[PDB]
RNA sequence: UAUGUGAUGGAACCUCUCCGGAUAAUUCUAUCUCUUCUG
C-alpha cells in the first residue's frame, strides 16, 4: 500500500461534540452537530481526546474536487473526469444505526469527455470508488481501493485530560427579529488553546488504485487540487497541505454516567464563605454581604502589588479609627485586611498555577453562594420566558437533484472594529450570573455568530426581507438572504490590545409610588471598555466580478458607526466602526497559480492589496441627535463597592470609566438618562402604574415591555472639560441635646459646580425611523421637562446638588416681605412681652417642653402621579428667598491650615463663598416639629445613663463582699467576707520614723496675751487661776487630744470626781418612765409579769425616793429581789441644786472651780433625770473648753488632733509586704489586731511571714485627690509611696460623739506635674475578701451588659478627662466575666438572684431603662415614626423569623414633618439649594483676620436628668443676644495680657462674615397641600421681630439671620394668599385645639435681642478667690435655689437668670 | 370565608390593604410581599413590638396554605375567568408552590448526613418527606392544568 | 476512534424589560474620681 499524510491546520478555533453511547448515537443531540470533532473516552480512566474521522475530510474533498473540474469543465491540467453517480448508496450515520447520510444540496455538473468505466476508471470516480458496490457488503475484511484514515492531534497522540479542562460551553440563541426576543437555543463546545490546533492523518492507497504512472500522478493533480480549494472543516478556517506519496481502544459503551467534575479547592473556598458569613453574622453586618461578594471581584480588577484598604474618619483629633468592614474581627485575627491576605498567601503557596484573580473569582462565587444561602429577600424572582430549547433534523424524502451554477471568483477583506462604546458579549453556561466571554488567556473574544447574526440582520433589513430560518425544513430556504450567507465566510477574531479584566456596572429599580428601590431590585453585569481593536476578515465565493449592492451598504452603514452589535443595546452599548478597508479579487478560472501560491491568503499573506471606495449610504434606519445640559451645582452619583476601596477614604465617590486612546472620566451612566426619560413621560401621561402586560401605550411603545423591545438608545453622557472634586461632610444633629449624636460623618467628592462655572454634559440619542408621531412629541415634552430643570442628576437632590437651571441672582433681590400674616395675633398669643432687667445673668440655652396631640397620616401624596385630586388639590412649584445676617455667621470648610492649631476659612466653591442647603434644610426642618408638635425626626433612643453612687444618703449601701466561682456555670457566684490588706503604704522602718514623721510645721503653744484676751470674755476667774499653772507650764503641745486631756486633768474633771458629786446633789420626786422599760428589757431577768405588774400603775409621780421605793417593796412581793435593785438603775429622779449641798461638796477637797460653774449652772427648775443634769454639765464644758481654745496660740497652723500615734497607723506603717504577694489559690494569712478585740471590720491580713483563715486577694488601685500645694516636690515613680503629710480635712464616717468635718494628717503622693496644679491621693489600705460557706446564687443576664456598659464608661471617662494611664483606678476586664473576678455584688429577696455587679463600693450606678421610653406619661409619642425594635432584646427573634418590615413604623402613620421633609423609605418634597452673593467675596468680619474661639465641650445629658426618675425635658434651643462682641476683643488682644484666649490643641480658628450681607437662594417643591405650603412660606419668613439662629457657636451668639420671602411660582394653576393662610390656621387649631403655652414659650424662645446691657454665660462651676465672685458654680446653685428636686423647672421657662451682677 | 381575608378575589390577587387587623405576623408578612398592594398611594403601618407566642420562625406552613386555596379557587370558580386571569392564578401558584420546596429539599440533605449518627430514626424524615410528597401531587396538578389551556 | 456511488449545521445575536435611588444642620459645658478608721 501507500500512505500520502494530510495536515489540517486550524486557525482560530473550531467545535466538539461530546461523547455519547453506542444506543443514544442516533438522538437529535448526535445527528445535530454530526458535522463537529468528537471526544474520546476510554475504559481505563474515562478521558480522551479530540479527532476528526475520515467522511468529513473525503466529503469535503469530493465537495473540492466537484468545484474544481465543474470550473475548468472537467479538464484539470490532463484529468479528464465525468461527473460520476451521487445516487444511490446505502450510507449510515453509524454501524449499528438506520439514519442514513443523505445529500441535501445541488451537485454540479460538466460535460463528459474519454471513456470511464470498471476496468479503468477516471480519476474522480477513482477517488469515489464507486465501481466497489459496497452494496449488501459488510467490507470490514474487503480492502478499499482509497481510504481516508482518523485524523488526531499532532504532539499529544497519547495524552488524556478531560472535557471540561480543553473546552468551554456557551449558549447560543435565534433572535425573532421582529421583537428583539430570543426564541430557541441549544449548545456548543468550542476548542480555543493553540496547542489543540494542528491535526494529522493519511491516505491509503492500495496496489489496485496505483495501476501505473499515469493514474497515479493524475490522482495526485487532482487531490492536490481538491486539497487547495479545501476552506472549511468541523466548524473552523482551516488550510490543507498535501504531503510526498511515498511510503509502503473500546469506547465503554456499557451503562454509565460522569459529569460536573466542578474544580479543584472549591471545598476551601466554600469553607472561607462560611467563616466570613458567620464573623459577619457575629458582628450583625449581613446587609453588606452582597457590597462585599461584589467588592472581592473590583480587588480582582485592582491587583495586589500597590493595594492599601481604608481605615476609620480619624476621630478626635488624628488617631483613625476601625473601619466598619475591613475591621471586622475572625477568629481571633483582629485585621481582616491582613487575614485575605495571608490566606491568598496560603492558597498560592498550596496550589499551583494560583494568582490573585481565579482566588478572587473562586471567593466571590462562593460569597455569592453564602450570601444567596443565609440573607434572603437581598435580590429580586420569575423567568417564565426564555427556555425550552430547540434542535430539528429531517432527512430528506426526494432527490435534490443537479445544478449548473457554481462559484468563480473569490474575494477577500481586510479590516478593523474599533469598539467606541463600552459592550457586553453575555457568557451563559446551563449548568456572577452574567459574565463577559473572554478566552482562557484573558483575551477578549468577538464571537464569529455574533458577526453573522448581525450581518443577515442588516442584510435583511435592507432588502426588506422577512426570513426566520424555520430551523430545518424538508428543502432549502432559497431566498436571497440565504442564498447569499451560503457562500460568505467569517473568521473568529480575539482582542488584540486589551486582556485585563473588564468593569462591573450596576442597576436598579425604583418604587413610583415611594420615590425609592423595591425590595431587591439590584442587578449587576460585567461591562467591556472602550477603544479595543478586533481585527476584520470576509470571504467571499461567487460567480460575479463586483460586490453585491447590499453588502456594500451593509459596510457603509458600519463605516459610519450607526448599529449596534453587542447585546444591551439599549442603554446605548456595542457601537463599532470599520476602518480601513482593503480587498481582492481572484480568478479561480485563470488566476489559479496566483491564489494557490497563498492559498487566498490564510497561509501567507497577501502582497498587493487594492483600495475601496464605499462612497456612502444614508438609508440606515436610526436617528442621530445630540443632547447638551448644563448643570449649575455641584454633582453627585454613588458607587458604593468602589468607595471601599479607594485609600482616601471618602464615605462616597463618583462613577469612573476608562479610555484605551489616552485618566479618569467622570460621566452619569445612560441608564440613568433612559430611567430619568421614561419616569418623565409615566408622570406626564399618567401611565406609571398601568398594568403593561399587552399594553401597547405611548411608554410600552418608546421603552418597550416585557414580551417586546424598545424604540430608543441612550448614550452615556461624558462631562466635557477638566473637573474636580471637593470634600463635603455631614452630620446628624440631635434634637433633645443639640450637638452630634456620634460618630455620623459623612463624606462624598462631588464635582465643583457653580452658576458662573456650569458643567457641560454631551450625549447621543438614537431613535427609530418607525416610531409614530405620537411618541416622538412625548419625548420632546420629556425633553423640553428635562432642560427646564424637572429633574436632577444625580444623587442628594433634595440638598441642592445637580440642579439644572439655577440662577437665583437674576431677580432683582427681595424687598421687604409680601404676603405677609400674624399667627400671633390671630390666635391669641400672650407671647408673654414681659421686661428684661440689665442685673440678671440669663442661661445660654433652655429646654421647650412637648405638646399633646400628635397627627399622623397611613397614606402620604404618592409620586408617580404628577397631579391627582384624590382628597385634596396639590401644587408645584418653587419659592424665592433671600438671607442676610444681623451677626457674624460662622460655615467652617474641610480644609484646614495647621498641624496643632488648625485654622479654617469659610465654605467656599473653588473661590466663591455659599451656604450649603443642609444647614437650611435642618434649621427649617427643626423650626417645623417646633411648631406643628411632629416627632423627633433624630432621638437617641438608644442610650441608657449612668449617674454616680453618692457615698452616704432607709439603707444608703447593702451590697456583699463576694467572689465569683470556679470554672462552673458562670450563673453561680459565692459570697464572701472582707478584711485589710497590704501592698500600699509609705514606708517601712522602726518607731523612730514614725514619731519623726510629724514636726513639719504647725506647734501650737501658750503665750500670756491669751489670758487677756480671755478676760474680755467674762471668763470665770477659777477657770483663769487653773489656767495660770498651764501658762507658766513652758509646754509646747502637738495635739488636740493631749491638749484637752491636760487641760481637763489640771482644771477639774467632772468625771474624776462624779460619784460624791451625785450623792451630794439633792434627791427628789419619782416618776415612772416608759423609756425606762423600753431600754431595760434586754436583760431576761425581769419577767414580763412583772412588767405588766408595774405598768398597771401607770403614770405614778410619787412625793420621793421613800415612797417609789416603799411601792416598789410592797407592790411586787414573792420574786427574787435582784431585779428590783436593778429596775432602779435605769429610773427617772429630779435633781435639785441647793446652797448646803454646795457647801458639802466644797467641804469635799474638790477644786474651787468646779463649784464655780456649779453654782453658775443654777437652775429653778428640777431636771427630768440624773442623766439630763449630767448631759447639760457635759455641754457647758464642752463650750467652756470650745471658747478657751478659740483664743489658743496663733502659729495659724491649725493644730492637728491625736491621729499618728495611734496603734492602727503603727499597725498599717510597720507591715509593708509589697513583695511576697500571690494571686492565685487561697492565701496564709492572719488577723493581726493592735492589742485590743472588740468587733469585726478591725483587722488585717500579715499573708503568713488566731484559727490562721484566708483565702483569695485583690489588686487595685483608688481615687487620686485634687488640692494645689507643695509638700516633698518629687515625682511619678512605680515605688508607690506616699511622701507628704497634712492637707485637707476629713469628713468623719458616722461619730462616737459628734459628726462634723475635721482637719486631719494623711499621707498623700505627689502632683503629677513633677492643667497639672492640683493632683493628690490618698489611698492607705486594700481589701481581701475570705472565704464563707455560702450557697451559689444565680446571676442574672442583664448584670453582664450593665457591667461591658460600665466598663465603656469607665474608658471613655478616662479618655475625656486626660488622667495618667499608669494610676488608672480600677482594674476591669477586657470581655465578659471570668470564673474569678473579685467584684462586689449586690442581693435583694427577688428571686434569690443577683441583678447587678459592680467592681467596688463607690461607683457608676448605671441604669435599667433606655432613653427611649424616658418621655413623660402625660405626652403624646414623640418617638420617631421609624422605630427600632432593639428597646427590648427581642430583635434577634424577629431576625431569626425575618418579620422585620411588619413590626417597624408607627402604627398610625407618619407625622407632619416626616410626610413634608420626607423618612428613609419616603422621599421629601420639598429641596433647598445654594445660597450664593452677588459679589465673589463679601465683607469678612474682624476686617478679614481670623477669630480664636474658645474651647467647645459636649452638651452633658445628666444635668437635666439628676435622678433615674427624671423625664425628658424636651428640645433644646438657644437665644439670641450680643456676645460675639466680647469674643471678638478678646482675641486679637497681645499674649501678655492674661484675658487673652491660647492657642491649645483643642481651641479652633476660624473666619466670619460681616453683618447685613445677603444671600439668595431657592426652594423646589411638588405635589404640596396648601396648608402645607402656607406653613412652609411661614415658617421661613417669620414676623419681623424674631430671628433665626444658624452656624457655628450659637451659645457664643454667632449666626443670627433673618429670610425673605419674594414671590412664589405655583405655575398655570392659580393660588391666592387667602386661602393659605385660612388652611394654615384650620391646620394649626386641628393640632393644638386652643392650646397656647407651648407655642407662647417657643415664640418667647425666639425672641431677638439686640440690647447690649443683657450678659448671658455659663455657670463656669466651682468659685475660688476671696471675695464674692459671683454665685458661679454649678454645685452652689444646686445647693440653694435650683436643686437636683426642682431643676426640672426654670430650664424649661424660658429668659430665667441664675445669679445677680456682683 | 375561614380565610386569611385579605385578599380581595383570586381573580385579581389583591389585597387593599387592611391586613394589620390579623394578629398573626407569619399572615401579615406574606401577604405583602408576593401580591400588589392596591391604591394609587404608599401606605405605612405597623404592629406593637409586643406580640407574645413568638413568630414560629417558619413561612412554609402558612403560604401553603395559600396553595391549597388558591388551586380550590381554579377548580370551583375558574370556569368563569377569562384566559388572562386563569394564567395568573396557576403561575402564581406553582412559584408559592416550588419555595416551600426548596426549603424542604435542602433540609433533607442536611438532615440525611446528620440522620446516620442518629440511629437511622425516620420518623421526623417521614413527616417532611410526606408534605415534600404532597408539595409535589400538588406539582403535577398545577402543571397539569395548566397545559390543558396551552 | 470513522466506513466509501449522497454531510447547505458558516442552518440559529443569550436576546428582551429595570434612575445605585432615599433619610441626616459639622456640630457642642459640668463634673471626674473610692475607702476613711473607733475621734
Ligand atoms: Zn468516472
Ligand atoms: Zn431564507
Ligand atoms: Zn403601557
Ligand atoms: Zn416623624
Amino acid at each position: 500500500q501507500h500512505i500520502i499524510p494530510l495536515t489540517i491546520t486550524f486557525l482560530e478555533s473550531f467545535r466538539v461534540i461530546e461523547w455519547h453511547k453506542s444506543s443514544d448515537r442516533n438522538s437529535l443531540r448526535f445527528l445535530r452537530g454530526y458535522a463537529y470533532a468528537r471526544w474520546h473516552r476510554s475504559l481505563k480512566n474515562n478521558k480522551g481526546r479530540p479527532y476528526i474521522t475520515g467522511t468529513l475530510v473525503r466529503s469535503a474533498i469530493i465537495r473540492a474536487a466537484e468545484e474544481l473540474l465543474w470550473l475548468n469543465d472537467g479538464n484539470y491540467k490532463g484529468a479528464i473526469c465525468c461527473p460520476g453517480e451521487f445516487n444511490g448508496s446505502n450510507a449510515k450515520v453509524f454501524r449499528e444505526g438506520k439514519a442514513r447520510r443523505l445529500r441535501r444540496r445541488q451537485t454540479l455538473t460538466w460535460p463528459t469527455k474519454c471513456a470511464c468505466h470498471e476496468k479503468e476508471p477516471c480519476p474522480f470516480c477513482l477517488l469515489l470508488g464507486r465501481y466497489e458496490k459496497s452494496s449488501k457488503t459488510s467490507k470490514s475484511p474487503v480492502l478499499n481501493n482509497v481510504n481516508f484514515s482518523n485524523f488526531n492531534v499532532l504532539g499529544k497522540e497519547k495524552e488524556f485530560l478531560n472535557i471540561e479542562d480543553v473546552a468551554d460551553m456557551r449558549v447560543v440563541n435565534r433572535v425573532d427579529q421582529q421583537s428583539g426576543k430570543a426564541e430557541d437555543f441549544f449548545n456548543i463546545w468550542e476548542i480555543t488553546d493553540g496547542a489543540w490546533k494542528i491535526f494529522r492523518g493519511e491516505i491509503q492507497v492500495s496496489d489496485k488504485g496505483w495501476s501505473d504512472e499515469e493514474n497515479f500522478s493524475k490522482f495526485l493533480t487532482l487531490l492536490k487540487g481538491a486539497s487547495v480549494l479545501v476552506d472549511k472543516i468541523s466548524g473552523g478556517l482551516c488550510y490543507l497541505t498535501l504531503d510526498k506519496p511515498e511510503l509502503a481502544l473500546e469506547p465503554g459503551d456499557d451503562a454509565s454516567v460522569l459529569e460536573i467534575s466542578r474544580p479543584p479547592y472549591w471545598n476551601n473556598m466554600l469553607n472561607l464563605a462560611g467563616t466570613i458569613s458567620e464573623a459577619f453574622e457575629r458582628e450583625d453586618k449581613l446587609v453588606h454581604l452582597r457590597l462585599f461578594a461584589d467588592t472581592v471581584r473590583e480587588l480582582r480588577r485592582s491587583d495586589i502589588e500597590t493595594l492599601d484598604l481604608p481605615k476609620g474618619h480619624a476621630d478626635r483629633l488624628g488617631k483613625p479609627s476601625d473601619h466598619f468592614i475591613w475591621d471586622i474581627e475572625i477568629n481571633k485575627k483582629v485585621k481582616l485586611r491582613n487575614w485575605l491576605f495571608w490566606i491568598f498567601n496560603e492558597f498560592r503557596d498550596t496550589y499551583a498555577y494560583f494568582d490573585w484573580r481565579t482566588f478572587c473569582e473562586a471567593l466571590g462565587q462562593a460569597l455569592y453562594l453564602e450570601a444567596k444561602k443565609q440573607v434572603p429577600n437581598q435580590f429580586s424572582s420569575e423567568r417564565p420566558v426564555g427556555a425550552t430549547p430547540a434542535m430539528e433534523v429531517k432527512t430528506p424524502e426526494h432527490d435534490p437533484g443537479r445544478a449548473a451554477q457554481g462559484p468563480r471568483y473569490e474575494w477577500l477583506i481586510k479590516g478593523e472594529l474599533v469598539s467606541q462604546t463600552p459592550f457586553f458579549f453575555g457568557w451563559s453556561t446551563e449548568a456572577t450570573n452574567l459574565k463577559l466571554l473572554a478566552a482562557r488567556d484573558g483575551r477578549l473574544r468577538l464571537p464569529l455568530s455574533v458577526l453573522r447574526g448581525i450581518l443577515r440582520r442588516d442584510i435583511k433589513v435592507v432588502l426588506d426581507n422577512k426570513c426566520r430560518a424555520e430551523l430545518a425544513m424538508k428543502q432549502p430556504c432559497s431566498c436571497p438572504v440565504c442564498n447569499l450567507m451560503k457562500k460568505i465566510t467569517i473568521r473568529d477574531s480575539f482582542s488584540s490590545n486589551y486582556a485585563e479584566p473588564p468593569k462591573i456596572r450596576h442597576k436598579i429599580r425604583l418604587d413610583p409610588k415611594s420615590g425609592t428601590v423595591a425590595k431587591g431590585a439590584l442587578f449587576d453585569s460585567e461591562v467591556g471598555p472602550r477603544g479595543v481593536v478586533f481585527p476584520f476578515e470576509l470571504r467571499l465565493r461567487s460567480a460575479d466580478d463586483t460586490l453585491p449592492q447590499a453588502l456594500k451598504t451593509v459596510f457603509s452603514w458600519w463605516q459610519q458607526g450607526t448599529v449596534s452589535f453587542s447585546g444591551d443595546a439599549g442603554t446605548g452599548k456595542g457601537i463599532f466602526c470599520l476602518r480601513n478597508l482593503k480587498s481582492i479579487r481572484w480568478d479561480l478560472k485563470t488566476e489559479m497559480d496566483k491564489y494557490a501560491a497563498t492559498l487566498g491568503g490564510r497561509k501567507t499573506p497577501v502582497g498587493k492589496w487594492d483600495k475601496c471606495h464605499i462612497p456612502d449610504d444614508k438609508t440606515y434606519p436610526w436617528v442621530k441627535e445630540t443632547v447638551e445640559i448644563s448643570v449649575c451645582s455641584p454633582f453627585i452619583t454613588k458607587d458604593p463597592v468602589n468607595s471601599l476601596i479607594d485609600s482616601a477614604g471618602y464615605d462616597a465617590i463618583c462613577y469612573t470609566t476608562v479610555d484605551l486612546e489616552k485618566k479618569d472620566i467622570y460621566l452619569l451612566k445612560g441608564e440613568s438618562f433612559r430611567g430619568m426619560l421614561r419616569t418623565a413621560v409615566g408622570r406626564g401621561e399618567n401611565l406609571l402604574l398601568r398594568e403593561h402586560e399587552d399594553c401597547s401605550c405611548t411608554l410600552c411603545r418608546i421603552f418597550g415591555n416585557e414580551h417586546n423591545a424598545g424604540k430608543i438608545r441612550v448614550e452615556d453622557f461624558i462631562i466635557q472639560g477638566e473637573p474636580r472634586t471637593k470634600l463635603v461632610d455631614r452630620v446628624a444633629i440631635d434634637r433633645f441635646t443639640a450637638g452630634a449624636k456620634d460618630k455620623f460623618k459623612f463624606d462624598a467628592a462631588p464635582i465643583v459646580g457653580t452658576p458662573t462655572n456650569k458643567l457641560k454634559f454631551r450625549g447621543n440619542i438614537w431613535i427609530h425611523r418607525d416610531l409614530d408621531g405620537l411618541a416622538c412629541e412625548s419625548l420632546k415634552l420629556a425633553l423640553e421637562d428635562i432642560e427646564n430643570g424637572l429633574y436632577p442628576f444625580g444623587g442628594l437632590g433634595n440638598a441642592g446638588f445637580g440642579w439644572v437651571n439655577y440662577n437665583p441672582l437674576s431677580h432683582p433681590a427681595q424687598e421687604e416681605n409680601k404676603a405677609d400674616f400674624s399667627l400671633t395675633k390671630k390666635m391669641e398669643l400672650n407671647w408673654s412681652m414681659k421686661e428684661l432687667s440689665t442685673d440678671k445673668i440669663y442661661w445660654p440655652h433652655y429646654f421647650l417642653p412637648f405638646g399633646k396631640k400628635v397627627l399622623r397620616e397611613k397614606t402620604p401624596p404618592s409620586h408617580a402621579c404628577i397631579d391627582e385630586n384624590e382628597d385634596s388639590e396639590l401644587y408645584s412649584g418653587k419659592i424665592v428667598c433671600t438671607l442676610e445676617t444681623r451677626t457674624p455667621l460662622i460655615i467652617p470648610d474641610s480644609e484646614f491650615q495647621g498641624e496643632e492649631h488648625k485654622s479654617y476659612d469659610f465654605f467656599n466653591l473653588n473661590g466663591e463663598l455659599c451656604i450649603p442647603g443642609s444647614e437650611i434644610r435642618g434649621m427649617i426642618s427643626s423650626v417645623f416639629e417646633a411648631l406643628t408638635n411632629s416627632c423627633m425626626r433624630i432621638f437617641d433612643e438608644k442610650k441608657r445613663l449612668s449617674w454616680r453612687m453618692n457615698p452616704n444618703k432607709n439603707r444608703r449601701e447593702l451590697d456583699d463582699f463576694i467572689p465569683g466561682r470556679v470554672t462552673n456555670d458562670r450563673k453561680m457566684e459565692e459570697m464572701k467576707e472582707y478584711r485589710y490588706p497590704f501592698y500600699d503604704q509609705a514606708i517601712t522602718a522602726n518607731d523612730k520614723q514614725n514619731k519623726y514623721f510629724d514636726q513639719w510645721e504647725a506647734t501650737i503653744e501658750l503665750t500670756d496675751e491669751s489670758l487677756e484676751k480671755l478676760k474680755a470674755e467674762k471668763i470665770l476667774q477659777s477657770v483663769l487661776d487653773a489656767l495660770r499653772p498651764l501658762t507658766k507650764k513652758k509646754e509646747k503641745y502637738k495635739n488636740t487630744e493631749t491638749f484637752v486631756f491636760d487641760l481637763k486633768k489640771f482644771i477639774g474633771k467632772i468625771d474624776d470626781n462624779q460619784q460624791m458629786i451625785s450623792e451630794a446633789l439633792e434627791r427628789g420626786k419619782v416618776r415612772l418612765t416608759g423609756n425606762s422599760l423600753k431600754q431595760i428589757s434586754k436583760t431576761k431577768k425581769i419577767p414580763r409579769q412583772i412588767l405588766n405588774q408595774l405598768k398597771g400603775l401607770k403614770d405614778n409621780t410619787y412625793e420621793n425616793r421613800e415612797q417609789f421605793i416603799s411601792v416598789l417593796k410592797t407592790t411586787v412581793r414573792g420574786i427574787n429581789d435582784e431585779q428590783i435593785s436593778l429596775i432602779l438603775d435605769n429610773i427617772d429622779e429630779d435633781v435639785r441644786l441647793t446652797d448646803l449641798s454646795l457647801t458639802k461638796i466644797r467641804k469635799a477637797k474638790v477644786p474651787q472651780t468646779l463649784v464655780d460653774m456649779l453654782a453658775d449652772l443654777k437652775k429653778d427648775e428640777p431636771y427630768k433625770n440624773e442623766k439630763e443634769f449630767l448631759s447639760e454639765f457635759k455641754k457647758k464644758m464642752g463650750e467652756i473648753i470650745g471658747l478657751i481654745l478659740k483664743h489658743a496660740a496663733k502659729t495659724g497652723g491649725d493644730v492637728p488632733r491625736y491621729n499618728h500615734p495611734t496603734p492602727t497607723d503603727k499597725m498599717l506603717l510597720s507591715l509593708a509586704a509589697y513583695n511576697r504577694n500571690h494571686k492565685h489559690e487561697n492565701g496564709k494569712a492572719e488577723y493581726r489586731i493592735v492589742k485590743p478585740k472588740h468587733n469585726l471590720k478591725v483587722d488585717f491580713m500579715f499573708a503568713v511571714t488566731y484559727l490562721k483563715v484566708s483565702g483569695p486577694n485583690k489588686i487595685e488601685k483608688v481615687k487620686k485627690v485634687n488640692p494645689n500645694s507643695v509638700s516633698v516636690r518629687d515625682d511619678k515613680n512605680q515605688e508607690i509611696i506616699h511622701n507628704g503629710v497634712y492637707l485637707r480635712k476629713i469628713t468623719v464616717a458616722n461619730a462616737k460623739s459628734k459628726n462634723k468635718l475635721r482637719e486631719r494628717l494623711v499621707p498623700e503622693f505627689a502632683w503629677y506635674d513633677k492643667s497639672e496644679a492640683a493632683y493628690a491621693m490618698t489611698k492607705r489600705c486594700e481589701r481581701v475578701f475570705v472565704e464563707i460557706g455560702a450557697k451559689p446564687i444565680p446571676i442574672q443576664p442583664s448584670a453582664r451588659e450593665k457591667f461591658k456598659i460600665l466598663t465603656q464608661e469607665y474608658q471613655k471617662n478616662a479618655k475625656q478627662q486626660k488622667t495618667p494611664e499608669a494610676f488608672q483606678t480600677i482594674l476591669p476586664k477586657d470581655g465578659e466575666l471570668r470564673p474569678g473576678d473579685l467584684v462586689y455584688f449586690r442581693e435583694d429577696k427577688k428571686t434569690n438572684t443577683v441583678t447587678d455587679i459592680i467592681p467596688v463600693r463607690i461607683s457608676r450606678t448605671v441604669d435599667d431603662e433606655v432613653l427611649a421610653r424616658k418621655i413623660p406619661d402625660d405626652v403624646g409619642d414623640v418617638r420617631p415614626c421609624v422605630r427600632e425594635i432593639l428597646d427590648k432584646e427581642k430583635q434577634k427573634e424577629i431576625a431569626d423569623a425575618g418579620v422585620k418590615e411588619v413590626f417597624q413604623h408607627h402604627p398610625d402613620g407618619l407625622c407632619p414633618a416626616c410626610s413634608l421633609f420626607g423618612t428613609t423609605f419616603y422621599k421629601g418634597r420639598i429641596a433647598f439649594g445654594f445660597a450664593f452673593h452677588k459679589d465673589k467675596d463679601p465683607e469678612l468680619a474682624n476686617n478679614g483676620k481670623h477669630i480664636t474661639l474658645p474651647l467647645l465641650e459636649r452638651p452633658r445629658p445628666t444635668w437635666s436628668m439628676p435622678k433615674k426618675e427624671s423625664r425628658v425635658p424636651g428640645r433644646k434651643f438657644y437665644v439670641h443676644h450680643q456676645g460675639w462682641e466680647r469674643v471678638i476683643k478678646h482675641s486679637n488682644l497681645d499674649e501678655s495680657d492674661p484675658n487673652a484666649t491660647k492657642q491649645t490643641v483643642n481651641n479652633r480658628s476660624v473666619q466670619a462674615i460681616k453683618e447685613e450681607q445677603k444671600f439668595q437662594f431657592e426652594v423646589r417643591f411638588e405635589n404640596l397641600r396648601e396648608w402645607e405650603l402656607g406653613l412652609l412660606v411661614y415658617v421661613l419668613q417669620l414676623e419681623p421681630q424674631f430671628a433665626h439662629k444658624l452656624g457655628m457657636g450659637k451659645a457664643l451668639g454667632f449666626g443670627s439671620v433673618r429670610i425673605r420671602v419674594g414671590e412664589i411660582h405655583s405655575g398655570p394653576k392659580e393660588l391666592d394668599e387667602s386661602r393659605l393662610v385660612s388652611s394654615a390656621m384650620k391646620k394649626m387649631e386641628e393640632i393644638w385645639d386652643r392650646d397656647k403655652n407651648v407655642l407662647e414659650k417657643l415664640f418667647r424662645l425666639l425672641y431677638f435681642n439686640e440690647s447690649k446691657d443683657i450678659k448671658v454665660r455659663y455657670p463656669k462651676l466651682q468659685k475660688e478667690k476671696e471675695e464674692e465672685e459671683e454665685e458661679s458654680g454649678y454645685m452652689e446653685l444646686a445647693k440653694e435655689e435650683y436643686q437636683p428636686e426642682q431643676r426640672r423647672n426654670k430650664l424649661t421657662n424660658p429668659w430665667e437668670g441664675w445669679g445677680n451682677i456682683l | 370565608s375561614s380565610a386569611f381575608s385579605g385578599l380581595k378575589i383570586p381573580e385579581l390577587s389583591v389585597d387593599p390593604a387592611e391586613v394589620f387587623k390579623s394578629d398573626n405576623p407569619q399572615l401579615v408578612s406574606v401577604l405583602l410581599d408576593e401580591f400588589e398592594l392596591q391604591e394609587q398611594r404608599p401606605f405605612f403601618s405597623g404592629l406593637i413590638p409586643e406580640k407574645q407566642i413568638n413568630i414560629a420562625l417558619k413561612k412554609s406552613p402558612q403560604l401553603k396554605k395559600l396553595a391549597c386555596h388558591l388551586l380550590e379557587a381554579y377548580e370551583i370558580n375558574g370556569r368563569r375567568w377569562k384566559h388572562a386571569d386563569r394564567r395568573r392564578v396557576l403561575e402564581k401558584a406553582i412559584r408559592l408552590l416550588e419555595k416551600v420546596s426548596n426549603e424542604l429539599k435542602g433540609d433533607i440533605q442536611k438532615l440525611e448526613n446528620n440522620v446516620k449518627e442518629s440511629g437511622k430514626d425516620s420518623e421526623e424524615l417521614n413527616k417532611t418527606r410526606e408534605k415534600h410528597g404532597e408539595i409535589l401531587a400538588d406539582m403535577g396538578r398545577a402543571y397539569l392544568h395548566r397545559a390543558k389551556i396551552i
